[PDB]
RNA sequence: UAUAUACGUUGUAUUUAUUAUCUCGUGUAUUACUCUAUCAAAAGGGUAGUGAAUACUGAGUUAACAAAUUAAAGCAUAA
RNA sequence: AUAAACAUACUUUGAAUCGGCCAAGUCUGGUAAGCAGGACUGGCGAUGCGGGAUGAACCGAACGUCGAGAUAAAGUGCCAAA
């Protein structure tokens, strides 16, 4: 039940996202970068990784 | 016959130590195990020092008219005459060193683009080869 | 979904020729070959995650884990010391452990 | 109030490496001055991670 | 995680005891090992020196009952298994489980001939040996002490080389054509946006 | 391995290299991919067809809390 | 010079013991002995622990129950931590 009532206010506050969504699409490949999960592939050692 | 020798004037590449992947020139041979390398400190940054041969690798360049105990003043003059820096950058080792410097300054986002692009290009290049 | 851990092998307990101290476990992290690459992992989280075949009438979880921290290196070859909430079972020697990326300092 | 790291600044893109949304990427807005935690929106139109 | 894969070590151009020491340590680290061509391993000393060492080994035998005594296996794959077993814990479950993950075969059998092969730089003969130090292959020593299947392995290996010689020849033709098709894509006019990223990071 | 010449192609093996999910859009091409048929075969085989994945190459929906390996009992028939 | 007040000086009453053995930049008898007998000291007996694979005496070091660290002898291919 609580999720049902809290949903209308949780959704509303996502008006914050309207600026950041538009600015994400401006940079090429940034939109795909943000949606995908971050993973450690083969050969990426955390002590050598710069983010 | 062997092509690369440990001699005076032979340009060597440091493999380990604080000056790894830096160019150097042999200026005097102490014995079979040690040589004196003075890859111009004003150019490459490797000071005149004694190095065991196990910690360097010979290249295909020999500086002309380099004699035993050649001074750093004159060695720098002959080092830039043969354009060892220009020529070395065109070799497989020269590009291998440059690539490693390029890769070590890649963040997560840059590695993300390459993996996406390289996967598509490699897959596209596989599609373009017919099977008959 | 994604990999956010590094396989560390439970090498054994901190020991001597004839004694053994199960308070500290020695892990060999994958990709760490020298003690000079160890400072990154000092303070990181480590979990020994194991599977137990529970019965249907039992409410115990099927997947359990023991959590701990990397505290110090052990020798010049990238082996580290880890302390866990409960000492690891010596039947898990040679098994893989998860080294996480938190507590993050980046 | 926890002192933030120098790298965490408003607008920086973070990577969550623990918890429910592990591996996801979020946008840092500001710090919760009443709790010291980071207020992040992994823009729901993109990540599916809410405020 | 779990290590379900097999590390295949090509025992060609390696030293018997240095291979065994590295494998016996990693067998205790949960890894699964297969040592193909455990007959091409090298040991120090000429054949005459090795045969004398074998004779000393063959002497150890229970006097009152040789069937209880030491069993002296002649197969090179069993020569390596004896070496590896000596570097593993004795008479405990830890050392039995470690040895259950190891196999040599005298050649490359059906599943392991199309797997990725590994090398142990510590155990390479070209590193740890003076070139003029005379060595012996485990196969050559095995035949001198009574290994009957030396020429069966040679026949099976000869077939394996000739099958891989045409697989590699065919695969090379495909890779050369793919590399050319990749050069037309990289130099294509429409792919400029993607290639620019590749060159900027040194991938093109 | 003192390896024809040339190059030294440097500088992280396994575990551990897929851009979240689903739907929408048309054909081609590719595959140590799956299955069927056939010729063969102690083959990462050939031929034909089919599907799957990917590129050309799109677009859209959704996510907010939650959740995301064997146990217990029998003896009719058959070898 | 240095140290020394839970210092120093003791008094009474009493136990057990006086088969010893080992080491050695020592000695005597003996060809010699894991032999016999001695001078000085340290030990074992009475003593576990870390090391020398094993060992009464060797080396390090002497022990209430524990935690974390720097260490000693000695070690760092595997068994076995490095």
């Amino acid at each position: 039940q609580y999720e049902a009532k809290k949903a209308l206010i949780v959704e509303k506050q996502k008006q914050v996202d309207e600026s950041v969504v538009a600015e994400i699409k401006k940079v090429p490949y940034l939109k795909e970068y943000m949606a995908s999960y971050f993973t450690l592939k083969n050969g990426d050692h955390p002590h050598l990784l710069k983010f | 016959v062997f092509s690369r020798f440990v001699e005076v004037g032979r340009v060597v590449l440091m493999k380990t130590g604080p000056f790894a992947s830096k160019l150097a020139v042999i200026v005097e041979i102490l014995d079979h195990n040690r040589v004196l390398v003075d890859g111009p400190q004003a150019i490459t940054g490797v000071p005149r020092q004694v190095v065991n041969l196990n910690t360097i690798s010979l290249t295909s360049f020999v500086v002309n008219k380099v004699t035993r105990g050649m001074t750093h003043k004159k060695l720098c003059l002959r080092f830039t005459q043969d354009a060892i820096i220009k020529r070395f950058n065109k070799t497989a080792t020269g590009k291998a060193i440059e690539k490693r410097i390029l890769r070590e300054k890649m963040t997560d986002f840059d590695k993300f683009q390459v993996s996406i692009i390289n996967r598509k290009i490699n897959a596209a290049a596989k599609i373009a080869v017919s099977k008959k | 979904k994604c990999r956010l851990h590094v396989n560390a092998v439970f090498m054994g307990f901190q020991r001597a020729q004839r004694n053994q101290y199960p308070n500290v476990a020695l892990l060999q992290i994958s990709g760490v070959n020298t003690k000079e690459d160890t400072p990154f992992y000092i303070g990181k989280r480590v979990a020994y995650v194991y599977k137990v075949n529970v019965k249907k009438g039992s409410n115990k979880p099927a997947i359990r884990a023991i959590f701990g921290k990397i505290v110090a290196p052990h020798g010049n070859h990238g082996v580290v010391k880890a302390r866990f909430l409960h000492n690891l079972p010596p039947k898990a020697m040679g098994q893989n452990l998860k080294v996480f990326l938190y507590p993050s300092n980046i | 109030l926890e002192k933030l790291r120098k790298s965490i600044v408003p607008g920086a893109i973070l990577i969550i490496v623990a918890g429910k949304y592990a591996g996801k990427k979020v946008v840092f807005l500001k710090q919760c001055i009443k709790s010291g935690a980071l207020i992040v929106t992994g823009p729901f139109k993109i990540n599916g991670v809410p405020l | 995680s779990t290590n379900n894969k097999v590390t295949v070590i090509d025992c060609h151009g390696h030293v018997l005891g240095r291979v065994a020491s590295v494998v016996a340590k990693h067998l205790l680290l949960g890894q699964k090992f297969v040592l193909v061509r455990c007959e091409d391993l090298q040991v120090c000393g000429t054949l005459k020196m090795r045969l004398v060492q074998w004779e000393l080994y063959q002497r150890k035998r229970v006097n009152t009952n040789p069937t209880r005594g030491a069993f002296h296996h002649r197969s090179p794959a069993d020569m390596v298994r004896k070496a590896v077993r000596g570097m593993l814990p004795k008479n405990n479950y830890r050392g039995k489980l470690a040895l259950k993950n190891l196999k040599c075969f005298e050649g490359c059998p059906a599943p392991y001939d199309k797997m990725k092969k590994s090398s142990i730089p510590e155990a390479a003969a070209i590193y740890s040996f003076n070139p003029t130090r005379k060595r012996t292959l485990l196969g050559e020593l095995g035949t001198a002490v009574g290994w009957k299947y030396a020429d069966v392995v040679a026949k099976n290996e000869a077939e394996r080389k000739e099958r891989a010689a045409k697989w590699y020849a065919a695969k090379q033709l495909k890779q050369k054509a793919v590399a050319e098709a990749k050069e037309k894509i990289l130099a294509d006019e429409k792919y400029k946006a993607k290639v620019a990223i590749l060159k900027k990071f040194g991938y093109a």
